RNA sequence: CUCGAUGUCGGCUCGUCGCAUCCUGGGGCUGGAGCAGGUCCCAAGGGUUGGGCUGUUCGCCCAUUAAAGCGGCACGCGAGCUGGGUUUAGAACGUCGUGAGACAGUUCGGUCUCUAUCCGCCGCGCGCGUCAGAAACUUGAGGAAACCUGUCCCUAGUACG
RNA sequence: ACCGCUGAAAGCAUCUAAGCGGGAAACCUUCUCCAAGAUCAGGUUUCUCACCCACUUGGUGGGAUAAGGCCCCCCGCAGA
């Protein structure tokens, strides 16, 4: 059922499908992409994006899927970016910033240092709540994943980093 | 099968249109021909496929 | 990981899945998790 | 920016640093290169810098060398090679007949010298590689210093390819890594390398930058 | 008596093949046999006939991306343990011409001939060839229907 | 297959290959707190000790080590070495046999030939080729070699407990 | 190996089906050495770049040479 459904635009001035490619923007940055040649995608009556595909193929279906998401991320992206709340817990670990930079007390004998590629912008809200902003929901979920990595997994204390509110399993340890 | 296919004919099918055609000309002298007449051979192919079936693929 | 020829559910969120040309079993345990070869 | 120099092997000495610890040195005598002959990506297909090196009288040398010699504008001499140069800013400071000289290094900088290490004529297994040899009793019979087996049996029947067997040794290009320069002195064109460098007394030495610092 | 080809008798003329999206058998099946001399009736199989070759865009053949990743070049060296394996994914990149005259040198006879016949043969990564002081008339790959 | 002969074990020397990995390298799970481990996965680049006993292989032991891997290659390798064992002829013990003698029973002694034709390999030349004849400097297609690892100090007696 | 991001088929989910990452003494570069007999016999240069005779006048043979080299000689820490 996804697929055979309209894109909502809240606003999309320059939308554009142009040879087989869509490129959206707006009151925010830009997006750009390429959908797999089975899929075609045109407009609704108030000009939305609708994606359609030969009917009823094993690979047509997954590839229709796929192209509904990927178009629907880019004209969410534009329009309002997406932001990964990361949090920090242990005692003595802790982020801050140097301009689009920052590092993490979290353990090591040094800092970590992850400098933040284009399109995707770094802020603490605390010295344990931080946030990994960007308008490129790959690119946005890849850097927090390389964030949340930084840390192996430790069921006994938790201590590292996190997405927020999503809580990792324990062991009782000793 | 060099000179049928300068002629667009295999040598598959021109040996078939030489058979319905009747023409008993064998490969000696078909090569040779195909060598030092290239446009009596040019003929053959011609008469070869006429004498092919329309359909050469459909079963007899 | 455990690497057997035979891998089938443990538990009833055992989700068993093809990946890459090969068949596991991906679970929430970690301890469940187990892929053929 | 990777430099060199040709030169000479003098000899090894002894000499004592500020902190009273022997360092024996071979003293390479980086007389003074003329370039000659600048290698071009787009010429020759290569960043690359020759250097010529070593006094030889001008009718020592047959005429198609000093016609080389000579549309590089450069009186004779007796060595000449390339010092190769990365891909980019290859010729930006070497000019045909700019005179290239000891201090180029600085003092406790690290090179590179290639040299060609000492002839040592048809050399045996052991000497040529390490082979232990045999007992020198115990009944061994007259293989004392010979290999050994050679290879297997029917299968494969053959000996393989790059079995260390008996043969010339020396007269390699060899290149020995991160020797320090003690020190360089501009007065008289010398460096004085810490450690062994290949080759002669005598022997055309190129000293290069050490890569790996 | 069958007519045997003289020195002299063989006239070469020379094509350029587009590799832009031709699947790489396809392209070194129709290189041999152009390069050999198969197309035209005067062959003899001791007689250098065939014309001279000049593939182009060799770095666009049409080869799946399955072989690119799998298929692999085996080259011995003759020294013990002196098997390199290349693939032909990275032979693509540094000379993916010599992937395509591979390609043709094992569709050619193994014999002597052969040796001359694969000099007639020039592969070209880029679109660009040096001999144009020819006429190399282009060459397309077409299939005679039966 | 070989009886008009394919030299048998162990050692030495030289290797080379596989990976079913002993160490070093990377990981998953743990009845993984940490230190150590257990198990499984990936990984063959390099490394993988010296002695005592025994002919030994094996094995046990000593002292180490990061580790003291397992296999193949005619149980690799005697026109390369050894010749201790086995497996000729001497002799003795036990045992069997009336005896001559016999014994995967023991014991002492007892052998190691060949000037390399061909392939192969290690080196070194001569000739020719390389679209005139030469000299110097070179590119690098493609190869070869090489690839080990410990302890201690700081981080920090911190994390963990 | 393993760990992922985005993500359908399968309204969820899933490292995968499209796509994009991280990732080891293994592989390829990088270091060292050999290397154009690499017969695809390469490149940049520099030097000579010149004649004479005869025939069946020929990418002809010779003769003479050039650049250059070899042999001879004095040797070498180069070496059978
Ligand atoms: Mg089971
Ligand atoms: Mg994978
Ligand atoms: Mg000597
Ligand atoms: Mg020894
Ligand atoms: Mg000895
Ligand atoms: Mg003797
Ligand atoms: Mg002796
Ligand atoms: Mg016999
Ligand atoms: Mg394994
Ligand atoms: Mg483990
Ligand atoms: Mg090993
Ligand atoms: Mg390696
Ligand atoms: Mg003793
Ligand atoms: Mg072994
Ligand atoms: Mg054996
Ligand atoms: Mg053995
Ligand atoms: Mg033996
Ligand atoms: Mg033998
Ligand atoms: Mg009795
Ligand atoms: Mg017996
Ligand atoms: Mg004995
Ligand atoms: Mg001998
Ligand atoms: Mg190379
Ligand atoms: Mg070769
Ligand atoms: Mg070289
Ligand atoms: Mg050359
Ligand atoms: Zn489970």
């Amino acid at each position: 059922r996804i697929g055979k459904q309209p894109i909502p635009v809240p606003a999309g001035v320059d939308v554009t499908i142009e040879g087989q490619s869509i490129s959206v923007k707006g009151p925010k940055g830009t997006l750009g992409l390429t959908v797999a040649e089975p899929i075609k995608v045109a407009r609704n009556d108030d000009g939305a994006i609708v994606v359609t595909r030969p009917d009823d193929e094993r690979r047509n279906r997954s590839l229709h899927g796929l192209s509904r998401t990927l178009v629907s991320n880019l004209v969410t992206g534009v329009t309002q970016g997406y932001t990964t709340k990361m949090e920090i817990f242990g005692v003595g670990y802790r982020v801050q910033l140097k301009g689009s930079n920052l590092e993490f007390a979290l353990g090591y004998s040094h800092p970590v240092v992850i400098e933040a590629p284009e399109g995707i912008t770094f802020a603490v809200q605390a010295p344990t709540k931080f946030t990994v902003s960007g308008i490129d929901k790959q690119k946005v979920g890849q850097i927090a994943a390389n964030i949340r990595r930084l840390r192996r997994p430790d069921p006994y204390k938790g201590k590292g980093v996190r997405y927020e509110g999503e809580q990792i399993r324990r062991k009782v340890g000793k | 099968n060099a000179a049928a296919r300068l002629n667009d004919i295999t040598y598959n099918r021109l040996i078939q249109g030489l058979k319905a055609a009747g023409v008993e000309v064998d490969r000696k002298n078909l090569a040779d021909i195909a060598i030092s007449d290239p446009a009596a051979f040019t003929a053959l192919v011609d008469v070869a496929r006429a004498a092919l079936p329309e359909d050469v693929n459909a079963p007899s | 990981m455990k690497v057997n020829p035979s891998v089938k559910p443990i538990c009833d969120k055992c989700r068993l899945i093809r990946r890459h040309g090969r068949v596991m079993v991906i679970c929430s345990d970690p301890r469940h998790k187990q892929r053929q070869g | 920016a990777r430099k060199g120099i040709l030169g000479t092997k003098l000899g090894m000495t002894q000499v004592f640093d500020e902190s009273n610890r022997v360092v024996p040195v071979t003293v390479v005598k980086a007389g003074p290169n003329v370039v000659t002959r600048i290698r071009t990506p787009e010429r020759d297909g290569y960043s690359a810098v020759q250097l010529a090196y070593g006094e030889i009288s001008p009718r020592k040398v047959n005429k198609p060398l000093t016609g080389q010699y000579t549309a590089a504008g450069v009186n004779p001499r007796r060595y000449l090679a390339e010092l190769r140069l990365d891909d980019s800013d290859a010729a930006t400071e070497y000019q045909v007949g700019q005179e290239l000289t000891a201090e180029i290094f600085a003092d406790g900088s690290y090179v590179d010298v290639t040299g060609t290490s000492k002839g040592k004529g048809f050399a045996g297994t052991m000497k040529r590689h390490g082979f232990r040899g045999q007992g020198a009793s115990h009944g061994a019979q007259a293989v004392h210093r010979r290999p050994g087996s050679i290879g297997g049996c029917a299968t494969p029947a053959r000996v393989f390819k790059g079995t260390r067997m008996a043969g010339r040794m020396g007269n390699d290009r060899v290149t020995v890594l991160n020797l320090l320069v003690h020190k360089v002195d501009a007065e008289n064109g010398v460096l004085l390398i810490k450690g062994a460098v290949p080759g002669r007394t005598g022997g055309l030495v190129m000293v290069r930058s050490a890569i790996k610092r | 008596p069958t007519y045997a080809p003289k020195a002299g008798d063989t006239t070469r003329s020379w094509y350029v093949i587009d590799a832009t999206d031709v699947v790489l058998g396809r392209l070194a099946v129709a290189a041999a046999n152009l390069l050999r001399g198969k197309h035209k009736p005067t062959f003899a199989p001791n007689v250098d006939g065939g014309d001279f070759v000049i593939v182009i865009n060799a770095d666009k053949v049409a080869i799946s991306g399955d072989k690119l990743q799998h298929k692999m070049v085996y080259r011995h060296s003759g020294y013990p343990g002196g098997l390199h394996k290349r693939t032909i994914g990275e032979l693509m990149q540094r000379h993916p011409d010599r992937v395509v005259e591979k390609a043709i040198l094992g569709m050619l006879p193994k014999n002597r001939l052969s040796r001359q016949i694969q000099r007639k043969l020039r592969v070209y990564a880029g679109p660009e060839h040096p001999h144009s002081a020819q006429q190399p008339v282009p060459y397309e790959l077409k299939q005679v229907a039966q």
